[PDB]
């Protein structure tokens, strides 16, 4: 069984959540690999089946439970399990397609989406973008509930890919970067709800591209800019790993120190 | 392995100045210095990081005159010096550290033309610097225990209420100080090194050691030569006291910078 | 909620207050104008003590419990005052932050 990390929204605080993303950044790479102060996941190249994997279980308040599975690679969400059915993004490729058989191996129905787990493809099946998706703790718990009854015929298409919208960024993009945590805890702070401004999400899409500039960089001095944004529209440019260390807390593996 | 690169770069330090080749003379032994950030495509503040571990304007070698503190810092082409005066490490802490010396490039004084030197490691402001081509510092809200932010009235700091408060505002300049936006002359310092400290608004005058500061991956403000962090004293915020304290990781000592 | 306990002894004594809390999330201190005494963070591994008691004064905390300590050692008639605890969490108000206080105890040294 693949290392567990639970998580409720039923009395969440700021302080429950905070251990909650620890926890699932420990689980999602061992700390050793470190690039100038940031940590980095595992080379999908070397890592075992039986280590490729990690499952997070949400709750609510009606109890309604649903467990995501995530890739530690790339800490992204690949699938979930509600009650005895099991779902699947569109693999991209045939081996994440064979490694996705070793989740939830007990469950009698299995299915895969026709389509993937990007946010674009989200947003056109959602009818909107995460720029008017609400997050927060309500939003997380309207998405555990609509997750659970998709086996039943309760939740429709547009509310499934806004609850996978939901899930992903509260989940997986606050492990990417504390920012993004930072922004998901002030939402459970103050018990609002809110749709992320543009620095989270310029983050959440320039993820890849920080992690091949911070990784091939020379002493933390980048090859080329990357442009991020800030809480307003505003554009500013990046050279150096050093504004990002406090942003960004793991990094998908590019390549060898 | 990763690629190296060789990106051509400013390198901003002391008070947001740029590391200058003086009057674009590049003759062998002529003073490398802190000058306000050119914006055009002048060679004398443009910097190759080179895979061999050398800084290079227009072709030739950022050199050290000597391996004891004081001396101070040229341009040289890079093969007649000393190959061991060439070589720099650029660390992700801002320091630029002459391996062969263990000596520090440092800007002993803040004007403009300061000849740069090479120092002792303090890890003061006065040795801190950046690689980038943004020459200006990055104004920030800094958030921390219980979403408050941090806030500047006159010498004290304290944490408070958000709201978009030029005094909540906050300039991290390239040499690692933290600056209230509305006086960029005066720095987020630290008296001294003791626990408990109360950390303060005074000038950037002596670039001190307890100026200079670097936003750990942790979520912590650290304060390089002491190696303790910024810390709300006990985590109440009524106290309107910031102070230096060992890292413990609780929330009082948890910021983030929300640009 | 928070309610004081253990609150006369004459010059050198020793006197332990308690502070019984209903519902961890908290930092907790004591106060005694009212001045700050001894803080404690949430988890502890941070306690920070007012100057004038420092090296007398110990704050302790027990979150499987939910009861603040504060142990009086080498008291003075200076420390003759009321003593109140006090906790900090993450909430809104107009602070920004929530403020819980106590009824207060009394001591007399
Ligand atoms: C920071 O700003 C400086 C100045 O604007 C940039 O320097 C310029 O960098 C470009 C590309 O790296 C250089 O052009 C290149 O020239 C080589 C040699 O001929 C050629 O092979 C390449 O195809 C490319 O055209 C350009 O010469 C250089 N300008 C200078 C040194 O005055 C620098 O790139 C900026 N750094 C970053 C990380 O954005
Ligand atoms: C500033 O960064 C440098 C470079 O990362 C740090 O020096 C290294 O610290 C590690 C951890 O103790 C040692 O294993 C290395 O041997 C050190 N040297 C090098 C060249 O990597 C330095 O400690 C940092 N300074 C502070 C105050 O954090
Ligand atoms: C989430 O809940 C389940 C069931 O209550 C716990 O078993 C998990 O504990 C974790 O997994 C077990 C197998 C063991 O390794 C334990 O040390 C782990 O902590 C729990 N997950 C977490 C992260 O607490
Ligand atoms: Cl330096
Ligand atoms: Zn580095
Ligand atoms: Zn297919
Ligand atoms: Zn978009
Ligand atoms: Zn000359």
């Amino acid at each position: 069984q693949y290392p567990i990390i639970n998580f409720t929204t039923a009395g969440a605080t700021v302080q429950s959540y905070t251990n909650f993303i620890r926890a699932v950044r420990g689980r999602l790479t061992t700390g050793a690999d470190v690039r100038h102060e940031i940590p980095v996941l595992p080379n999908r190249v070397g890592l075992p089946i039986n280590q490729r994997f990690i499952l997070v279980e949400l709750s609510n308040h009606a109890e309604l439970s649903v467990t995501l599975a995530l890739d530690v690679t790339n800490a992204y969400v690949v699938g979930y399990r509600a009650g005895n059915s099991a779902y699947f993004f569109h693999p991209d490729n045939q081996e994440d397609a064979e490694a996705i058989t070793h989740l939830f191996t007990d469950v009698q129905n299995r299915y895969t989406f026709a389509f993937g787990g990007n946010y674009d493809r989200l947003e056109q099946l959602a009818g909107n973008l995460r720029e008017n998706i609400e997050l927060g703790n309500g939003p997380l718990e309207e998405a555990i509930s609509a997750l659970y009854y998709y086996s039943t015929g309760g939740t429709q298409l547009p509310t499934l890919a806004r609850s996978f919208i939901i899930c992903i960024q509260m989940i997986s993009e606050a492990a990417r970067f504390q920012y993004i945590e930072g922004e998901m805890r002030t939402r459970i702070r103050y018990n609002r709800r809110s749709a992320p401004d543009p620095s989270v999400i310029t983050l959440e899409n320039s993820w890849g591209r920080l992690s091949t500039a911070i990784q091939e960089s020379n002493q933390g001095a980048f090859a080329s800019p990357i442009q991020l944004q800030r809480r307003n529209g505003s554009k500013f440019s990046v050279y150096d790993v050093s504004i990002l260390i406090p942003i960004i807390a793991l990094m998908v593996y590019r390549c060898a120190p | 392995v990763c690629m190296d690169p060789e990106p051509i770069v400013r390198i901003v330090g002391r008070n947001g100045l740029c590391v200058d080749v003086r009057d674009g003379r590049f003759h062998n032994g002529n003073a490398i210095q802190l000058w306000p950030c050119k914006s055009n495509t002048d060679a004398n503040q443009l910097w190759t990081l080179k895979r061999d571990n050398t800084i290079r304007s227009n072709g030739k070698c950022l050199t050290t005159y000597g391996y004891s503190p004081g001396v101070y810092v040229m341009i040289y082409d890079c093969n007649t010096a000393a190959t061991d005066a060439t070589r720099w490490q650029i660390w992700d802490n801002g320091t630029i550290i002459n391996p062969r010396s263990s000596l520090v490039l440092a800007a002993t004084s803040g004007n403009s033309g300061t000849t740069l030197t090479v120092q002792t490691n303090i890890y003061a402001v006065s040795q801190g610097w950046l690689p980038t081509n943004n020459t200006q510092p990055f104004v920030t809200t800094i958030v921390g225990l219980y979403g408050l932010c941090l806030q500047a009235n006159s010498g004290q700091v304290w944490i408070e209420d958000c709201s978009s408060k030029a005094e909540q505002q906050w300039a991290l300049y390239a040499d690692g100080s933290i600056r209230p936006q509305q006086n960029r002359d005066n720095c987020l310092t630290s008296d001294s090194n003791i626990r408990e400290t109360v950390v303060k608004i005074l000038s950037c005058g002596p670039a001190s050691s307890g100026q200079r500061w670097m936003f750990k991956n942790d979520g912590t403000i650290l304060n390089l030569y002491s190696g303790l962090v910024l810390d709300v004293r006990a985590s109440d915020p009524s106290l309107k006291q910031i102070i230096l304290y060992p890292l413990h990781g609780d929330p009082n000592q948890i910021w983030l910078p929300l640009f | 909620q928070l309610a004081e306990s253990g609150g006369l002894v004459q010059a050198g004594g020793s006197l332990r207050l308690s502070c019984a809390a209903s519902g961890s999330d908290y930092a907790m201190g004591w106060f005694r104008e009212r001045d700050f005494v001894a803080g404690i963070t949430s988890s502890g591994g941070g306690t920070y003590y007012a100057d004038s008691v420092k090296g007398r004064f110990t704050i302790t905390r027990d979150n499987y419990k939910n009861t603040l300590y504060l142990q009086m050692d080498s008291l003075k008639p200076e420390d003759t005052a009321v003593y109140y605890c006090k906790g900090t969490a993450d909430g809104s108000s107009s602070l920004g932050y929530l403020e819980v206080w106590g009824q207060g105890t009394l001591v007399t040294v």
